[PDB]
RNA sequence: GCGGGGUGGAGCAGCCUGGUAGCUCGUCGGGCUCAUAACCCGAAGAUCGUCGGUUCAAAUCCGGCCCCCGCAACCA
């Protein structure tokens, strides 16, 4: 449900709708941004036709005709520039993060998605912005970004909390040694150079060190934020060297 | 000493397919 | 743990490894994929249990699993010993390893092929190597009789019974087999249960052992938390090792000099089963605590392990007393051995090791040799084997005794 | 243990960053040429290893399970 603060879409407008009913001489669609406002789309505006004239695939179109009178609307998918077709295609993934949010907060709060869209999304319209971003600043910054615009402080928290992932990086090292109890010292320098790292270059997901040659090894930092990669990794590889180099065990990046 | 052996040769041959 | 070390010498593709497979079951893998299209390339390894049917008739009475109900009847055959083999290769060029290998043997079995011209190059090369080093407990075996005329295998037995004459080989019996259909193997077990007796070894002696493999157990990917130690494969000859002893490897890693490596016996294993100690006859494997880099592919090949704080010479230059063959039994051609000229490069095979060296002194039977890689000379009794690059490929030409 | 690929019959793009499965051949039909699949035109034909999840929507993103090829190595 994406309730609209208008009755009819402005003519010539572009939006995401969904194919409802395939009939012979066109089909009925439903403008998802206008409370599923059913409208009419004729072949003279289409063009393998079975996968976009599908039962439920959510197409994008431009509003050919709005007859404010009877309250009917006609749209076309020809008349959609492909320069419009992308921009208003990202706007989609945004406007549906939102949908989900209110679609669960309202429910949670046991109210209405109409009162979730009236209240949350229409006043966060005021504060210049795609509301999902006035919440991306909110969840990061604070709930005072929510209260500023006067968003009825009932959703506020249920919003934020109903609002809030891997990358892999690796390296070939070389660890030689001749110590009488070498293996051991390997285990050591690795478990001293892989220390307190979970908090240094902080929260990542998992780190794995293994032998893929006999002196050549691989370290493996996997994480949530790409540019946290070698940050962690390099540090580790450094402290290899150092502690390796401070505990008679030679180590060296390939 | 062949007897022991000649024997052995016998006994294997009699085990063929 | 296995009592004794039996070697399976012989020419190429006569089936040495195959006979080992009919006796133990084990294959030598044939590995490195290369061996899988080629043939045995590292010394193969395998063990087995020999029990006997008391309660019935021999040779068949010679069993392999605690089970007599195979012949006569049930009474669980009595266990005599557990033995081990060393499958060499057969190829004219793997000579340098087979030599090496002999150093661990306590006896052997010469696999001749029943369907190819008796004294074939390597068959001889080996045989004389055997009579040279000292492996006097020999059993010749006529293999591929499952593909011959009942006349052919007897006439070969003749040429054999005639070669085995002037030579040291009195009644070295000859047991024809079929390594392919595992036929007659039990009389082979009876031969090897008679003639290849299990030598006594004073334990009290200095703990001393030869190395011929070594591996990085660690699987591609095991984490550092459980990187299992470096692992040294080889055979003991005198003394006995125990879990948790302090040990060294000679000559050890090099710099150009050569220093000993110390570590603690992390673990002891024979076959797949772990033991707390280890004694001669067999091959062992020793779990260590040293960086497996140090013994990946088979690095410390030709190295030896002894008691830490023990007295053994790491020579660069050595005094050999020596003798020659009159012929080069190992080329298809028997060309007569040229006497040693000084400043000549010769392969000196000492113990398991295989080293190269140059001749500084040429007397009647005492030459002095300068070596690339040091030899740790553990005894005064150090047997050695001497070779020359005759026609591109190296060839066994004579022997002697290390001297200190 | 990581990979690398998996897509009409074939050879493969497409997968990053999700919105009617593309090529080239082959087939088939017809065309054009004096005769040529030489060209012109058309059809057919891949629910894009497998099983599942996310998604309004997936060949594409996500993970278990397979099938070859590179890495490694007989792993006491
Ligand atoms: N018919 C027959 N074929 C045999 C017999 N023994 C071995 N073979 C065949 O000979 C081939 C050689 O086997 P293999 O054991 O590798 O020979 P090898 O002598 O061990 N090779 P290497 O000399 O390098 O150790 C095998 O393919 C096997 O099928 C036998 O008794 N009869
Ligand atoms: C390894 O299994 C060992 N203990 C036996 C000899 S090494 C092949
Ligand atoms: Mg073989």
């Amino acid at each position: 449900m994406i309730y609209s603060r208008s009755k009819l879409p402005s003519e010539g407008e572009i939006l995401i709708a969904t194919v409802k009913q395939v009939f012979d001489y066109g089909s009925y669609v439903s403008l998802d941004e206008y409370g599923g406002l059913q409208a009419f789309l004729p072949w003279s505006e289409v063009s393998n036709i079975r996968d976009v004239l599908k039962e439920n695939r959510k197409v994008i179109v431009k509003v050919i005709r709005v007859d404010r009178r009877k309250g009917t609307v006609d749209v076309s998918l020809k008349k959609v520039t492909d320069d419009e077709r992308r921009k208003k295609n990202l706007q989609w993934k945004k406007i549906q993060r939102l949908d989900k949010i209110l679609e669960l907060v309202s429910q949670k709060l046991k109210l209405s998605e109409k009162d979730a869209w009236e209240q949350v999304a229409w006043k966060l319209e005021a504060k210049y912005g795609d509301p999902i971003t006035a919440i991306e600043k909110a969840v990061k910054e604070g709930e005072k970004i929510l209260i500023d615009a006067g968003v009825p402080e009932i959703w506020v928290k249920p919003l934020l909390e109903e609002a809030s992932r891997k990358v892999k990086m690796s390296g070939l090292i070389t660890v030689r040694t001749n110590e009488p109890l070498g293996v051991e010292k390997i285990k050591e320098v690795i478990s001293k150079a892989l220390e307190n790292i979970e908090q240094d270059y902080e929260s990542l997901l998992n780190i794995k060190i293994y032998t893929i040659g006999a002196p050549r090894y691989r370290v493996d930092v996997v994480g949530t934020n790409p540019k946290e990669a070698s940050e962690a990794l390099n540090q580790i590889i450094s402290n290899l060297i150092k502690i390796g180099k401070e505990e008679n065990v030679d180590i060296s990046v390939v | 000493s062949e007897k022991e052996y000649v024997e052995m040769l016998d006994r294997l041959y009699s085990k063929l397919p | 743990q296995p009592e004794v070390n039996i070697g399976v010498v012989g020419h190429v593709d006569h089936g040495k490894t195959t006979l080992v497979q009919a006796i133990t079951g084990i294959w030598t893998s044939k590995h490195s994929e290369e061996l899988k299209r080629g043939m045995t390339i590292k010394l193969g390894y395998a063990e087995t249990n020999i029990g006997v049917c008391e309660s019935c008739k021999k040779p068949e009475a010679y069993v392999t699993e605690p089970s007599c109900k195979s012949c006569g009847s049930d009474d669980e055959p009595k266990f005599l010993r557990r033995i081990s083999f060393i499958d060499a290769p057969g190829h004219e060029v793997l000579m340098a390893t087979m030599l090496s290998g002999a150093a661990l043997m306590d006896g052997a079995i010469l696999v001749v092929a029943a369907n190819e011209p008796f004294p074939q190059p390597q068959t001889r090369e080996h045989f004389v190597a055997l009579g040279i080093i000292g492996v006097k407990n020999l059993i010749i075996v006529q293999n591929k009789v499952d593909v011959v005329s009942k006349e052919e295998a007897l006439s070969q037995y003749r040429q054999i019974k005639q070669f085995t004459k002037g030579t040291w080989a009195e009644n070295v019996p000859i047991i024809p087999v079929s390594a392919l259909h595992k036929i007659n193997i039990d009389s082979l077990i009876e031969g090897i249960e008679e003639y290849i007796k299990t030598p006594y070894r004073d334990l009290s002696q200095k703990p001393v052992m030869l190395v011929i493999r070594s591996f990085d157990v660690n699987k591609p990917g095991t984490q550092f938390n459980e990187l299992k130690g470096g692992v040294i494969g080889g055979s003991i000859i005198q003394g006995l090792f125990k879990v948790d002893q302090e040990i060294k490897v000679l000559p050890g890693l090099r710099v150009v000099s050569y220093e000993p490596i110390f570590t603690k016996i992390s673990s002891i294993r024979f076959g797949d089963e772990e033991f707390k100690e280890a004694k001669p006859g067999g091959l062992v494997a020793i779990g260590t605590y040293l960086d497996p880099s140090l013994t990946k592919a088979d690095n410390l090949l030709g190295s030896i392990i002894t008691l830490a704080d023990a007295e053994v010479p790491v020579l660069w230059n050595i005094r050999i007393k020596y003798n020659l063959l009159e012929r080069v039994v190992g080329a298809k051609e028997m060309l007569k051995v040229d006497p040693i000229r000084a400043k000549e490069t010769l392969m000196l095979s000492v113990g398991s090791s295989t080293t190269l060296g140059i001749v500084t002194s040429v007397k009647k039977d005492e030459i002095e040799v300068e070596l690339r890689r040091p030899v740790a000379v553990w005894s005064n009794n150090i047997r050695t084997v001497i070779s020359r690059q005759i026609a591109g490929r190296w060839r066994m030409i004579g022997w002697g005794l290390v001297e200190i």
